[PDB]
Formats: C-alpha cells, structure tokens, sequence
C-alpha cells in the first residue's frame, strides 16, 4: 500500500531509477542520504549546485521481484536529521542492531515506514514532505532525511534456485523549489 | 499602609513550585513558529504504536544480536510441541525491554490497561501448517501440554490461510499472564522450499492505556 | 485523567544543572568569577528525556542557591551577570564586559531568599535541534562585588526549569553508553543488549 | 491580617526591570513642551536615509581622507575593464563602515532586509560612454570577465542619457552578495573637456529592514 | 515587531554612573561626605549614542548600592540628600544644609534593598540640547549619619535608567576620540578614516 | 528643485545677495552663521541688534553659472547648533572630511540638503523654519544653524577656460517677528 | 498564601513621601471649627498686595 508520512503531502511554501542492489544472503542492511543521492543527477543535480536555497518533497518506491520459493523480510524506513555515529549506490550498515547511530532497530517502527515480506507482496511507497526548522536550506550542505532497507528476517532458498533478489528504488521529486 | 503577615512558608524554595518570574529581556521578540510536521503532544501517542518484540533474547554475542528479533519454524520439530513461552509484563525485565512501551513506562511508577500483539509469519508462498497461541490469566500455571491449552482462551493460526494473527491481552495493572505458542500440525511444505521459517512479534498498547506517578530511573552515563 | 504524560508534565521540575567553586586559596578559580555556558545536560538523566525528539522550543527558568561549603550563611554580595548570544565574555576582574548596559545583571546578597529570572527563546531558527546532518542560549558569569577578595569561600549552585515545551517527529531511544557531547558515537567494540538474557525460549 | 508569601527573587535588583518608583519632588510642575520640528520616534527612520558610501577606502592620508568619497572613471581604460568591486555587508568591516546604516547597525547583533544603491556621475556635458553593474548572489565567485557578468543581474548604463542609476540589491541576512562595475565601451569626449571623471555611489535601506538583540560595542573614549 | 529599534527601547537600561569612596583613612575623602554632580554621560557609552541627536527630554531613576571594598555587608546608616539646582551645597559635616527641609533625603541602611528615587524633567526650557551655539540637573550628596566618624570603609555605586524618552533633529555620529568634556574638540594633528581600509579598488 | 526643511514650514507664534565665493581647483568648502550674518545688513540688521527677543524663518538660494565643459558637485545642508570644534563672508573649512567639529562628511545628508552638479543643474533652494527650545532667544548672542557648501568632487577644466567659478547666495527673510 | 516580591525601595525614608499613618488616639474628637475671617489658601493673593 501507500502511506504518507505524518499525514503531509508535499506543498508549497519524473522518474529517477537508480541502480540496482543485490540481496544475499549475508546482506546487513544499506542507506542512503538525501538529497544528496540525487545531487549529481539530471536537472534536478545541476539545479542543486547551481542555486543557493532549496526545498522539495519526495516519493519514493522500493520493489523486489522473486520466485514463489524464496522467503525474507525487508523493513524500509525513512528517519529525518539521520546522523551517523562510529553518492547513488548507498552506505552498508556495520552493525545493523544499533542502526551504526546508537539507537535500536526494533523501535524504527515509529517512523515513516513499511514491510515487504516476500510470501505477501513485492512493494513499498513512503511519501515524504519537507522537513526543517527554517523555510530554506542548503542542498550541498544540509542532509534532509536518510533511507533504510534492512533485512529483519534473512533470505533463505534451496540450491539450484538464483542466489541474489534485485531490489530497485526509483523516486521522484514532488513540488521542488528553488 | 496596607497591613500583611507573611505565613510560615515565606522564604522557601520548592523545586516543583509553579510561577511567574522577571523576565531578563523585556522588548526582545522571539522568533515567530512555522509549521513543522509531526507535533506531539502526549505520550500515550507513542505508547499505542507497534513495535519489535524480542521474545528470542537468548543470545548475547555482537554478531548473533539480530538473531533476538524472530524466532524459528522448523519442519523437524513434531506435533503439540511447545515453540515459545513469554510473559505479559511490559514494565519489567524481559522481553518487553525492547518495546517503546516498555521504555516508556520504565519513566513511570504504575500503569494499567490493555494490550494487544500481533506475529507475523516470514516463510515461502509454498509452505503451509497451523500453531496454537494461549493465553493464561493471571495466578495459573503453564498448560502441561496442547490438550490443556485447548481448554482455554486461545486461536488456531493458519500459515496458508493468513500471514499475521493478532491476540488481544484483557486488563493488566501495576503475578502476570502468560502467553505459550504451541505446534497444532506438522510443518507442511514441498520438494525445493526450505525448511525453516521466522516469525515476527510485534506489540502495542490499546487507547485505554494509562501511566502515572513519573519516576526518572536510568542507567545511561552522559560522558 | 491522562495528564500527567503529556510534554509540559514529563519536563515539568526545577533540576540542577551546574555548579561553581570560588575558593578562597587554591588553583580551580584564582580570581573571584567564572564562567558557564548555558546547557539543559547538566542534569544526568536530560540527555535521553530530550533525545526522543528531533526539534525542542521551550523557555526557560533560573534559580541560584548560594552558600558556603560547609552550608553557612554570610554577608556577602553577587553579582550573576548574564552574557546573551554573540557577545563578548570577560577576561578578568578588571575587565569592562563587568558593567556593560546591555548585559543584565542581578545584585543580591546570600543572606536572601534564591535569586530568580526567565529567559526565552534564543534561536535564530524556529527551534532546536539536537541531531544535525550537516544551540547556544548565553552565558551566566557569577563573581563577588568588590574590588579586592572575599572573606569566604562560596559555592554556588543553579536550577532550571522548561516552561512552554513543544516537540517534532519522535526518535527512538537512546540504547547504548555515550562517549562525547553533541556526539552519536558509541563503543563500537562492546555492543550491548537492549535489555536482560534467558537460558531458552521454552522456560519462563 | 492579610497573608503573604515572599517568594524567591524577593530582595534582588534586575538591572532590566521596569517599574514605578517614588518621586523626589512631588509638587513640581515640569516646563511645558512646546513644538520642536523634526521629531524621530524609531530609529529605522534614520537607517532608511541616503549616505555616501566609501567604495574608494585605499588611501589614509591627512590630506587624501576626502579622496575615499569617489572613484575616477578614466579616458585610458579600455573596453571591458572591471572598475571597482565592493561587498553587500553593511554590519562588517569595509566601506559601509561609513554609512549610517552601517555605524547603526553596529548597535545590534541581527539584522534583515533589502538594501539599494545610487551611483551619480560627475562628469562634464560633453561626454559619454557606457557601464555595466552586475550582481552576484552569495555563494558565487568573482565572474572573470565582461561576458561571463552579463549572463546574471546586471544593468548597462549610459552616461549621456543618465546621470543616475539605481540597483536594488535583493534579501541580505546576518558570505554575502557581491557588486562590481565593468566597462562597456571606453570613455568618448570632445577636444576641450577633462578626461577623467568621478562617480558617488550612495547606499541607503528599504522598508522591510529590522534589526535586533541591541548591543553597545563602541571604541571611541571619553576623555 | 519592530519594536525594539525605539528611542525608549534605545535608552532602556539601569547603567552604572558614579562611584563614591569613604575610605576609614586616607586622603580621598578625609570627611564622611561626598558630591555628585547628574551627569549622564558617568557610564562610557553614553555620550556618542546621546549625541545622534540635539534636543532631548526624559525623566531618571536612581538606584544606589553600597558595600564594603570586599563586598561585605556591615550595620551602617546612610543619608542619600538630594540637592536641587539653584541651591546651596554642603560644605562640612557640620553644615546646616544637611538638615534643610526642601533638600529631600533617603535614610536607608546597608542590610536592606537598594535605595531607589525618582527625578522629574528640570530643565527651564523645553528640552536639553548637547550643543549650544553661544543642562543641571542637580546634586547627590552622600554621607553617614552620625556625629562621629564610622567603623567601617564604604563604596556607594549610583545606577541611572531614563524613562519617557524624546528627541529631535539628529546628527552625524561621533567619528574621533573626545577631547574634554561640553566641546567638539578633536586631536587635529591625528584624523583617522570612519573604517578600515584595503590595498586596492579592484581587490576584495 | 525645492526642498522644506523638516517639511514645515515657516510660520508665527525682501531679497539679499551677498558677495560671490570663487570656487576654484583647490577649494575645500565654506560656512555661514545665521543669523550673524544679516546682523549688518540693512533693516534687518538694525532689528537684530536694536531689540531683545528675535524669531524668524528663511529661504536660501544657491546659484553658479559654469559652461557646458566644466565638471564638479557641491553639497548644500543646513546643521542646527553647528558648534565647531578645533560676517558676511564666512569661513574656511580646515578639514572638511571632520566638518571642523570630529563628525563625518558622508552623513550630512541626513540634515536638510541639495545637490548641485554641474552637468545636471545650478541651483538649490532650502527653507528653513524656526529652530529653537524657547520660543524666542537673542539674535546677538546665539545662533541658530549655519550653512555649508563643501566640493565632494573636484572642479576640473581644460586649459584656457575660466579658472574660477561664481557661487551666489541670495536669500530672504520669512515670518520675522522682533 | 498571597505571593510578594518586596521591591529595592522598600525599608527606606523620604523625607518628602506622602501616605497614611496609625492614628495615636482614636475614639478622639478634635473641636469642630468655627468660622473666622481673613482665610488665605494661595500665596499669590498676598503677592497681589
């Protein structure tokens, strides 16, 4: 289903496919920062660096296709001001358990988020709306919000079966100004 | 000219005394509030809001710490065998630690209300079975076998039919009740599909959710 | 009926947050002032209350309990000059930042019931936040009128009080030790438990 | 026999409160006040005002001080050469140090708002030429040359028809923005007339400033 | 809301004018009595922000604190007689003028809150001008009461704040250092610039 | 153009043209006294001096005639109270930068001014109202405000032109009362 | 119960204050006042003489 956050759309004051990462079955979780990630892409990249204040809602959509054999359990969340404690492809979590910022996985639930269970459905939306204590910011110097799919329950398949599940996030921005 | 008496309770400081006092920066004007999205304004707001529940807390290694988040299904484990067992205490030690309703009522001294969990199974498409979730109330023992938790408050969970099952808990307040899972059927499952299986617990607080009487009582060290 | 869980009741108490020595012989203050950086962490238990949210505005309310070490009371005059954001800070007893207009300051002698004042909300921004992906409220500076040294040593101590709280999009709990200030670092070597352990999943 | 309390800031003198004391002299009666022109009841009156602005701070002589009020727009310069740049800053250091908004502003600690410049030629009759004055925005550089200003804000000023021109510089707040002037053609003038010239470049605030959190910060001694 | 750039909020604060000594020996003051001319430019800034204008009119409001040189509080009785332009001023501590009944005074101790006094507008014209091209306020006078010399050595700090502010027909700011007191004079063999200055035109 | 000082004007409770001031290549600026400096001249002069109380208003004309091959700016302002720091015929500024009294030239235009540039125009006018904290005062013994006209830029001409610029000031009383 | 604050100006004499004091005597009854011509209430008519 699609779930807006906080129950906000985006206001005022196309599609990006990014690459596509590869679900194993010792994977620890991945982020990415925003809108960082898309700072070096398109229109929307060259506006970035090329202006001084910027504000834009977000939509995003995360899919993952698999055979009816496979099983797993993605969380994907969405955690304004994410700051890490000790580009377009995304950091890998060192240790997932704290959320690599001191913090519990099991309480991420309390944010914008959503589940993926492989034997249910393939697809999650989050509709993000802009988030800061001033009307304008800085889009090379100021990260918004940060992205997180992590798997809670491992991947699991028989032998002979294809040993990697793509996961594909495309996003679009909503209402951007600049 | 205007007579006064000044009680016994003149020249005191009380630090949970209520007042108005001199501002230090008359004419200065504070910076006007916009919008931002997410207010909160009381807690049992983030009390009714589901979260994991680690009934697994077995293991304590740093690289086994993911593994307290689900706990197994295996096809080599038989009939009316007991899976899993936990307590209905959100305020004490145990598996409730890792709730926010724990934590949050861990700020308080007493609480009452009702509470409401819900699993979630994480296997194949392909792989079907049935399970037994019991609740006692309080001041019993844990039912001897499957039979005896028959007898009782309890639901049949269907693997193929549903994916989650929830279970609401009566009143609980301040001994506690007991919640048991028990193997109805064999695990059921065909040639090319794995053999084990995870399940997800996630708990929650209903909208008749209390706390009162706020502690402080914490064990984090600021440096 | 349900209102002891909202935000003004969880920060709701007057707690202590810093303390200042003015010894009369040693080397922790030689002169007769100091100087103490507004923070709502002095109190040990601020940290994690306030690190469930992300933005924080609220006002705020002083109390200076001054005293000898012993807990004496004598004949003796304060100053507790407030210093706001941006402003220079003294330097010495001699120093002229010590009778600038536009710095408030309270006179009062210990022989008197606590000193107390107010201040708002200080923020070019529309609140505070305690995580950025990329908050100075002012100063207290606390001497002995006079132009020469006191005749005893003094202690003094400060107590604040958050009136008018309102907070944004909640965060989980804080889970393991910290090891700076305005710092998400952790240990990374030794990762702890949320909570306690039990031999097996089939025993209570 | 009335009760009373006497609360904890009882006998404490706040530099910055405000209240009513007793007069000295009562029975007195002040001198009336008659009408005096030029009354000035807030201060942004005052910074809403037209100064010079010092864009020629090089010299420090005794005797070249007055020559900081104007800069020369000379005959041997050719086409496309940059004149003179300058900051958008009025609280800091720089030319607007001689401005009364700047010295004003010197008063506070914040401050917001739009500002604008006026650039008078003084030059004879007889002679013309063209300039442009360009905006850059904060955050970018110094553009190299002509053509890379032309692609921005910017203004192309003729002296023949024009003897005065405007630039409204847009919101400045608290890097900042920058200002530069460029020649266009070179400077054309008869026989018989000066070839050098002089511009005056006044700088003044909009509506929409404000200033606050008032400070004292000034190095000028008494005596 | 733009309410902060007032004249009143400009000349809003109690600043410190004015330090009296009565030392026990010495030769500052070999008597128990001291004058104090109102001047309002006693507090060092005061003079250049008074001076953007030419005509002004307001009332005051004076607080005096008094202590031992180390700060100490003693029992001890002051005075505090006030002096209105166009009267007679003591000479002595055995002067009749300290007992003449249209020269209000405050007899206050040290062990209590600061005295505080009120002074109207005595100007016999409409307003004060700082420049006159061709402004008494009063006197304080300051001693301890007794025929006898006192025990103790004391310092009096007197604080002024202006009320009901008004001005007119302003004037350039103050650009060189003062010379003397009621004259524009300036060092006319060092001019220096309003501001700083750079290398070159065409640098930034 | 015509400015009123303060915008009020003259009110109750013929024509005089001084000397002419050469303005030349090293000129630094002058000053007048008022009213001083009709104190010797005519009627006028015979009241100030021949009574006791003395209120009045004025208007000040300001003219020079150059060619159209001459270059330079005047600054004309009118400061109540000109108290200076360290006739008919004015003085010299010593150092025009302090205006001789330790105040900046560059914000005298916040007193009631005019500019004149050579190239634009040759006149300025400035009416002044009466100034005072007492409704009358003594005309021999202070002196209400005084006039300046000081060069911001320098005269300039080519060789064999006139070296010398004609400054005329005209003015006259208004609403006198004696 | 009722809250004070006890202002810098407060254990302090002016001489030229005015306000209300305990009456030593009560239950007193001063003579009532007959009526006596020549009564002066300004300064002003002796300076008119």
């Amino acid at each position: 289903n699609i779930i807006v956050g906080y129950g906000e759309w985006p206001s005022y004051c196309r599609f990006y496919t990014l690459d596509t990462k590869l679900w194993e079955k010792s994977s620890k979780g991945w982020y990415w920062k925003f809108p960082d990630v898309l700072t070096e892409t398109g229109v929307f990249g060259q506006n970035a660096q090329f202006h001084y204040l910027y504000r834009s809602g977000f939509c995003i959509h995360v899919q993952c296709n698999a055979s009816k054999f496979h099983q797993g359990a993605l969380l994907v969340a969405v955690l304004p001001e994410y700051v890490i404690g000790t580009g377009a492809d995304g950091f890998e979590l060192q240790h997932p358990y704290v959320l690599d910022a001191g913090i519990p996985i099991s309480q991420l639930t309390v944010c914008p988020h959503q589940w993926i269970n492989l034997r249910t459905n393939n697809c999650a939306t989050i509709i993000v709306p802009y988030i800061n204590a001033l009307p304008f910011d800085s889009a090379l110097n100021h990260c918004n919000f940060g992205l997180l799919v992590v798997p809670i329950s491992p991947l699991d398949y028989d032998q002979g079966a294809t040993p990697v599940i793509p996961i594909t996030i495309t996003l679009a921005p909503m209402c951007s100004e600049f | 000219g205007f007579p006064t008496e000044l009680k016994p309770g003149t020249n005191q400081f009380l630090t949970t005394d209520d007042g108005v006092s001199a501002p230090i920066l008359p004419n200065f004007h504070p910076t006007p509030c916009i919008h931002i999205p997410g207010e909160v304004r009381n807690l049992l707001e983030l009390c009714q809001v589901e979260t994991i529940l680690e009934v697994n807390n077995v293991p304590t290694n740093a690289t086994s710490l993911m593994e307290r988040l689900r706990f197994p299904v295996s096809a080599q484990a038989g009939k009316g065998e007991l899976c899993a067992v936990f307590r209905a205490d959100p305020g004490r030690n145990g598996p409730w630690q890792s709730t926010l309703l724990g934590q949050l009522c861990g700020y308080y001294t007493q609480w009452s209300g009702s509470l409401e969990v819900t699993f979630m199974f994480t296997g194949s498409f392909m792989a079907t079975g049935k399970m037994l979730i019991a609740y006692t109330p309080p001041g019993g023992p844990l039912p001897k076998d499957r039979a005896t938790a028959m007898l009782g408050t309890h639901v049949i969970w269907d693997f193929g039919l549903q994916s989650s099952v929830t279970l609401v808990i009566p009143w609980i307040s301040n001994t506690t009740g007991l919640v048991s899972i028990w193997y109805q059927t064999n695990y059921v499952v065909p040639i090319g599909a794995p053999n084990t299986a995870y399940i997800i617990a996630l708990a929650a607080a209903q909208k008749n959710f209390t706390m009162k009487l706020c502690k402080d009582a914490s064990d984090i060290l600021q440096t | 009926s349900t209102a002891e869980t909202t935000l003004d009741s969880f920060f709701s108490r007057a707690g202590l947050v810093g303390e200042i020595d003015l010894p009369l012989k040693g080397t922790t203050n030689p002169n007769g002032y100091a100087n103490w950086d507004i923070d709502i962490t002095g109190y040990a238990q601020m940290r994690r209350k306030v690190e469930l949210f992300t933005y924080m505005r609220f006002d705020a309310e002083f109390t200076f309990v001054a005293c000898t070490p012993t807990g004496e009371v004598v004949p003796q005059l304060l100053q507790y000059m407030f210093v706001p954001p941006g402003a220079p800070k003294p330097d010495s007893r001699e120093s002229l930042a010590w009778q600038t207009a536009t710095n408030p300051s309270v006179f009062v002698k210990l022989s008197d019931p606590p000193a107390q004042v107010s201040v708002p909300f200080m923020s070019p921004a529309s609140a505070y936040q305690w995580f950025y992906d990329g908050n100075m409220m002012g100063t207290f500076s606390v001497r002995t009128v006079g132009t020469s040294k006191s005749k005893y040593p003094l202690v003094v101590r400060i107590y604040m009080r958050m009136k008018h709280v309102r907070a944004w999009i909640p965060r989980p709990m804080r889970n393991q030790n910290y090891l700076f200030k305005a710092n998400p670092n952790y240990a990374g070597n030794s990762i702890k438990p949320t909570g306690t352990s039990r031999t097996a999943i089939t025993t209570l």
